């Protein structure tokens, strides 16, 4: 019987609070498919194989071959729109600065390899892990893989040098150790917590990026979502091709046998079974490609949304831009999709403390302006709620509202006056 | 006496080239890991078709006889291999149980293992074979082999029973089964799955 | 215009046809067998077999001219089941089996696949998917009491089964065994043939069965072979297997028993020439989507044509090697020609500048109407910008603009409803 | 050409109905595509064979139309769910989601009705004329490090 | 009446499966919808068409 997870009776009580004292910066990979392999099929050359005797019978069925060419063309053009809306959110090709003075953060594995397409190191791992002519054809995408890699590099160079500003207006340069203080402040952790830990934070980030390379190099199992898009189109095409070999009730599945062995009036009856079977086989393919295209479009709309919110911004949507409090993310290209490296803050090393909703001073209730009251057992402090940094309680750490007697669970203390 | 068949007795099912491909076929085949009868000759049932094999050293085995009565009363296939050729007849005549009329067809054409297959299809007799060196003793050896066709006879004879013409040799019986065949780059069968053998083979 | 059913066309790229390299030669090859098959030794054989013990001759290793047999007006029927008899001279077979027997003429109706009748039940049975011909004629020169047929059996016989059992069939339990009696009957009796009998008169019958195996063929029509062509798109026939393609010399390691080869798709991919043991590869003659690049018809009648996936060296001979016309082959023999990863593009000037993508082509190429002519170029992703980063410089906006950007979204289709019974049955 | 989205909703449905209608004129291998020809010219015992071809083709024609409209209705429903969301978040509030309510920072938006759809006029702030400055992440006054609130 | 969404998921599966089963009773132009009738009223050459 499967286990739903380890059980945990939380150590709850009405005057106890637990506050973290350290953190781990964490990089989470996330993978989304963005476009199918663009395909088109000539229904006359598929059904009739360059026989005019067959092609004349197919005219009696009217609009179907025109209607199927229209359906597949509508899918094929949409794959260029899906591929465009995800990557092409940036209006100028921002170029990376020469010197890499990013306050200790080391982007060299996600920025371009200069020796090459101009893919990053990780984009080369992502390209390596992911893997007839009966009138079926495969078309090229509009954007080439080098253009895709220039878009990911432009998005990345904007994100590194200018924060969110390149989405909302003109890109404004900002030093990276200042951008991260804005991102820390965005999750409700005071700016000084970055600078007082900057070397540790840079090492945690650099090491976390290193573990992505080890993970991606070691196992193929992460990229399953992209490899499935390839596998489904491979099985769909092979099933559509092998259904040419079926009889559907005709004397042979090879159309030249029928035309060589039989006179017209007999031959036409046999051919019309193959037309009926091959036409139904082609409608069954096109119907599943229309449904499969809507599934990939829904994923491409989600990827376009994650690129606007997580890359060009900093989203507060819980568990949207990776688990933990979100800091930023970096796009990397992959065949038929996109990979996000979500950087997140996760709190750690909690301690128990006694707590109270308010403090009585001179007969009046005080409440903290930001964060919570706590005691270590002998002294009372206020702290920001996301990372333990106790302060002496003062009239400017706090605000006041009325007499003591209303508040359920208030405690007596001195409040200091500056 | 007995030995396990291992995977031996696969053969090219048709006169077609295919390469670097897995192909699935239904045909009469020896079940993998079946129980082949082994002999130090007696007359045996032929069933749906026969796998026959023997170990070379001194060329004691020189032919076969097939039929229902064999020794006259109805036509019988006789096969011999001697001096410079294979020789074949379908006589309704009679002969001794050892080496030295209505012959409606005629044809002319331990250190080793020699393998043969016999079955009744289109024209209604077929022969396939393989011939390779060995160092295993007094058993049918493990490892893969694929028998090439020799001949198709248009002869229409009815067979239920057979006997060897004169040591170690082996007999096994074909059954209708589905196989998955690994054709390599040189269009050579190099591995196979017997789909009925076990749930993994069926997978 | 004719593809869109419209006299005006909007700016864009439109698929309009599939281009196909048309074949220039026709090749016929067969084994050169000089022997003629002995059909006279069947239709003019001295005395035919009974229907209970019918005679089969395998017929082999020859040319056969079935049209001569088909022209024998003595044959009151020449009906064929998986072939039409005029076509026989076009074919070649891995074997032929001729079955010879005699009946009263009225019974000929039973000599067909899947029928009911005592000949079909107890004497001679074709399988329900038979491939061959049935031939019959009256034969009063045979008129005589030798012509046995079977009147009873314990069960019906199988396809091409035959039964020379001369038993006294016990219809009941009683083992009368050597003499007839109640519920124990001798099952063979014979027609008394005399000119005084018309369906009671003697008729000769021949049934021809054809065999169409994967092995090399054996009995061929009289159609004479011709010479072989390589590296060109040709119509072809080997042993009655037929198609169109580029034949080549090929290296494939066929084992000596293998006659032809197949791809991963199971398509025919190579053959061995019937008159010389060389393996020929077979490749399709080149094909690909024709698409037309146009500015709007309100702006120009100039166009460019993209032959998708096709190599530019294969296109220009489309004068006869595709579905073209004299003014249309100008977009084949003349103007500018430009190879791209998407295919060969004809009638547009390649340009070394880059611009925003106006009409998309594929693989990073786009086209437009400009200084005038249609051009083709690699698309531009926008202006490059080295952001002026350094570890201590910031830029801050001194001013702003309000903006108002329109966004449009669909919300409802038209509420159509259809009465299926009135649509279908009016 | 600004209304290309809404004009496609019209054109796609006009093509769907015209293809469905034109298919009534197809023979599908029957004697004629007008049912009153068959019913005039032929005995019932023969006419059944012709009429069953017309039924088989017309039913497959209609199943194809309905199946495409189920798929197209799901695409329009995805747009209606997105439009209902933009009206709740952009109009009835102030979204803080980047590029959801137009480019720039969202101030407010106004809905307008349109044929088969809706139009939003997203009002957004865009910063417009920067200058360079020197910067430093903290100021030390007397030994104490100061950060901006 | 509040749980109408969940009750539709139940009803749509039931209505779909009942219709898929009921379609076994339909003729589709054949002589019968009971397969053994075709196998017992006709010879092979007719029965295969039906
Ligand atoms: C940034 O990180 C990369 C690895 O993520 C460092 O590259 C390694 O550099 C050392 C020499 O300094 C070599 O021994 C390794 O083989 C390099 N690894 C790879 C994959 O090339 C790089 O030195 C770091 N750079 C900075 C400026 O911190
Ligand atoms: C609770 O926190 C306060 C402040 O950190 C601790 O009080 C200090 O204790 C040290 C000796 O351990 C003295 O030198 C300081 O002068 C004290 N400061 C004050 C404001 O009195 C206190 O020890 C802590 N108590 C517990 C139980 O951990
Ligand atoms: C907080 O301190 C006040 C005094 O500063 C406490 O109020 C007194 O409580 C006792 C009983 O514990 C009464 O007898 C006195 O009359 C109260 N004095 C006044 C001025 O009201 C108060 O109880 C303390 N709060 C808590 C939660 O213990
Ligand atoms: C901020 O930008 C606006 C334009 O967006 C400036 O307004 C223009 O000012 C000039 C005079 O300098 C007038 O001729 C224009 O008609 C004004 N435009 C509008 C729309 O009123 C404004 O001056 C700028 N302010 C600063 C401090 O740079
Ligand atoms: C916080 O955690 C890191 C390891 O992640 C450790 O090296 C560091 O010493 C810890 N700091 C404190 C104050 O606990
Ligand atoms: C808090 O303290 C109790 C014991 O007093 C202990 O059981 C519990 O695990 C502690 N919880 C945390 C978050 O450390
Ligand atoms: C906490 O709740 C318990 C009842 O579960 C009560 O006895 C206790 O006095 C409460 N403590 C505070 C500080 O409110
Ligand atoms: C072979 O057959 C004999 C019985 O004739 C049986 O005892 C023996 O176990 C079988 N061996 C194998 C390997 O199946
Ligand atoms: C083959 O011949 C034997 C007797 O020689 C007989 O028992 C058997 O039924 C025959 N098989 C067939 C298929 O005729
Ligand atoms: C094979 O054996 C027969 C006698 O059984 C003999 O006549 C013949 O010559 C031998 N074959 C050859 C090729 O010599
Ligand atoms: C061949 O068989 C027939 C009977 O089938 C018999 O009459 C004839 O005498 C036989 N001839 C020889 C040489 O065995
Ligand atoms: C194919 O056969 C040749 C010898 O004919 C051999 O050299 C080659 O290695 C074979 N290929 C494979 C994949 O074994
Ligand atoms: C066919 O004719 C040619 C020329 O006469 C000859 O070389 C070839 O060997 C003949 N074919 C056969 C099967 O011998
Ligand atoms: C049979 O003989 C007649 C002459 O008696 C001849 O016209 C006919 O062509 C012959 N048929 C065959 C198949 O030999
Ligand atoms: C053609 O369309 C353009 C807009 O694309 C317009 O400016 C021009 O006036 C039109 N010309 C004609 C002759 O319709
Ligand atoms: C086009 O065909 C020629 C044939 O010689 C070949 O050399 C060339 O590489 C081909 N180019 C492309 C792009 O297919
Ligand atoms: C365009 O580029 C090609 C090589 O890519 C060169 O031969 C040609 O001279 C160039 N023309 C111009 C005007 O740059
Ligand atoms: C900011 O100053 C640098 C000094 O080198 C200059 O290159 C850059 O163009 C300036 N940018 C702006 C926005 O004034």
């Amino acid at each position: 019987t499967m286990s739903l997870g380890a059980e945990n009776s939380v150590a709850y009580s009405n005057n106890s609070i637990a506050i973290p004292t350290n953190f781990t910066i964490s990089v989470t990979t996330e993978i989304l498919p963005v476009s199918m392999t663009k395909t088109s099929v000539d229904c006359t050359m598929y059904i009739c194989g360059d026989s005019t005797e067959c092609s004349n019978l197919l005219l009696q069925y009217g609009s179907f071959c025109t209607q199927l060419n229209r359906a597949l063309t509508g899918i094929a053009v949409e794959q260029d729109k899906n591929t465009q809306e995800v990557f092409a959110q940036v209006k100028q090709i921002y170029k990376t600065p020469p010197i890499k003075d990013f306050g200790g953060f080391n982007f060299s594995q996600i920025l371009p390899d200069p020796s090459k397409s101009k893919r990053s190191f990780i984009e080369d791992l992502l390209f390596n892990k992911v893997t007839k002519f009966n009138g079926l054809t495969v078309l090229p995408p509009l954007l080439t893989d080098e253009m895709i890699a220039q878009y990911t590099s432009a998005l990345l160079a904007g994100t590194i040098t200018s924060g969110w500003t390149f989405g909302a207006g003109a890109a404004l340069q900002i030093p990276f150790a200042m951008q991260m203080a804005y991102r820390f402040n965005g999750i409700g952790v005071t700016q000084n917590v970055l600078y007082e830990n900057q070397k540790l934070i840079a090492n945690q980030f650099n090491s976390a990026i290193g573990k992505i390379q080890d993970s991606l190099s070691s196992t193929a199992s992460a990229l399953g979502k992209l490899q499935n898009v390839v596998n489904q189109n491979a099985q769909a095409l092979n099933t559509l091709v092998k259904q040419l070999s079926s009889n559907f009730g005709a004397i042979s599945s090879v159309l030249n046998d029928i035309l060589s062995r039989l006179d017209k009036v007999e031959a036409e009856v046999q051919i019309d079974r193959l037309i009926t079977g091959r036409l139904q086989s082609l409608q069954t393919y096109v119907t599943q490609q229309l449904i499969r295209a809507a599934e990939i479009r829904a994923s491409a709309n989600l990827a376009a949304t994650k690129m606007s919110e997580c890359v060009l911004g900093q989203s507060k949507r819980v568990d949207f831009c990776g688990k933990g409090y979100h800091l930023m993310s970096f796009p990397q290209s992959a065949p038929h999709g996109v990979v996000f490296l979500h950087v997140t803050y996760v709190p750690a090393q909690e301690k128990n403390f006694t707590t109270a909703p308010a403090i009585c001073h001179d007969g009046k209730a005080h409440f903290p302006r930001e964060g919570v009251f706590v005691s270590n057992g002998t002294h009372w402090f206020v702290t920001q709620r996301n990372f333990y940094e106790p302060q002496i309680i003062t009239t400017d750490n706090t605000f006041v509202s009325g007499n003591c007697d209303v508040v359920i669970g208030i405690v007596n203390n001195t409040v200091y006056d500056p | 006496a007995y030995t396990n068949s291992f995977t031996r007795g696969v053969y090219y099912p048709d006169k077609v080239f295919r390469s670097s491909v897995l192909h699935s076929t239904q045909d009469l085949f020896l079940p993998f890991f079946s129980n082949v009868t082994w002999f130090h000759n007696p007359v045996l049932p032929f069933n749906d078709g026969v796998y026959f094999a023997s170990t070379e050293k001194s060329n004691i085995i020189r032919g076969w006889i097939f039929g229902t009565t064999l020794d006259s009363k109805t036509q019988s296939l006789l096969i011999v291999n001697n001096a410079t050729n294979v020789v074949i007849k379908v006589c309704e005549f009679q002969f001794c149980n050892d080496p030295f009329n209505n012959c409606t067809f005629e044809y002319v054409s331990f250190k080793n293992l020699r393998e043969f297959v016999f079955k009744n299809i289109d024209g209604y007799f077929k022969i396939y074979s393989k011939h390779t060196p060995i160092n295993l003793v007094r058993d049918l050896p493990q490892g893969f082999s694929a028998l090439e066709p020799l001949v198709d006879l248009p002869i229409g004879i009815n067979i239920t029973r057979f006997q060897t013409l004169l040591a170690a040799y082996y007999v096994g019986y074909l059954q209708p089964r589905t196989f998955l065949l690994k054709y390599n780059e040189n269009g050579t069968i190099t591995d196979a799955v017997d789909c009925a053998l076990d749930p993994l083979s069926e997978t | 215009k004719c593809t869109l059913k419209s006299f005006t066309v909007e700016k864009g790229i439109y698929q309009t046809s599939n281009f196909r390299v048309q074949p220039t030669e026709s090749i016929v090859r067969f084994p050169n067998i000089t022997n003629l098959c002995p059909f006279g030794e069947v239709f003019n054989a001295t005395r035919f077999a009974s229907v209970y013990a019918w005679n089969r001759k395998r017929i082999s290793n020859c040319v056969a001219d079935y049209s001569v047999l088909y022209n024998s007006a003595s044959f009151s029927t020449f009906k064929c089941y998986g072939v039409s008899p005029t076509k026989l001279n076009d074919l070649c077979f891995t074997n032929v089996y001729a079955d010879s027997f005699v009946i009263r003429g009225d019974e000929v109706r039973q000599i067909a696949p899947g029928q009911t009748g005592k000949i079909a039940d107890y004497n001679y049975k074709l399988p329900d998917d038979f491939t061959g011909c049935v031939i019959a004629w009256n034969s009063n020169n045979l008129d005589n009491y030798n012509y046995r047929y079977r009147l009873f059996r314990k069960s019906n016989l199988k396809p091409f089964e035959r039964d020379i059992s001369t038993e006294i069939y016990q219809a009941g339990s009683k083992p009368c065994n050597g003499v007839e009696g109640f519920n124990c009957y001798f099952p063979l009796q014979s027609y008394g043939f005399q000119p005084t009998n018309v369906g009671y008169q003697p008729y000769r019958v021949v049934v021809l069965s054809f065999e169409l195996l994967h092995a090399p063929a054996t009995v061929c029509g009289p159609k004479k072979s011709t010479n072989l062509v390589k590296n060109k798109c040709v119509n072809f026939n080997f042993n009655g297997l037929t198609g169109t393609g580029v034949l080549t010399e090929s290296n494939k390691k066929f084992l000596p028993f293998q006659q032809f080869g197949r791809d991963i798709a199971d398509t025919t991919d190579a053959v061995r020439d019937p008159q010389t043991l060389e393996i020929l590869d077979i490749t399709p003659c080149s094909f690909g989507g024709v698409s037309v690049i146009t500015p709007g018809t309100n702006t120009s009648n100039q166009v460019a044509v993209l032959y998708q996936g096709v190599n530019c060296t294969e296109v220009p001979v489309a004068i006869h090697a595709d579905q073209l016309t004299p003014t249309w082959r100008v977009y084949s023999t003349g103007s500018n020609v430009f190879q791209t990863r998407a295919g060969c593009l004809i009638g547009a000037e390649h340009v070394n500048n880059s611009y925003e993508c106006d009409i998309p082509i594929g693989a990073g190429i786009c086209a437009s109407y400009q200084t005038q002519s249609i051009i083709a170029y690699t698309m531009s992703l926008g202006a490059e910008n080295s952001v002026a980063y350094s570890n201590n410089s910031i830029a801050i906006p001194t001013n702003f603009t309000i903006s108002v950007t329109t966004e449009i979204l669909p919300v409802s289709m038209t509420k159509t409803s259809v009465d299926c019974t009135m649509y279908i049955c009016g």
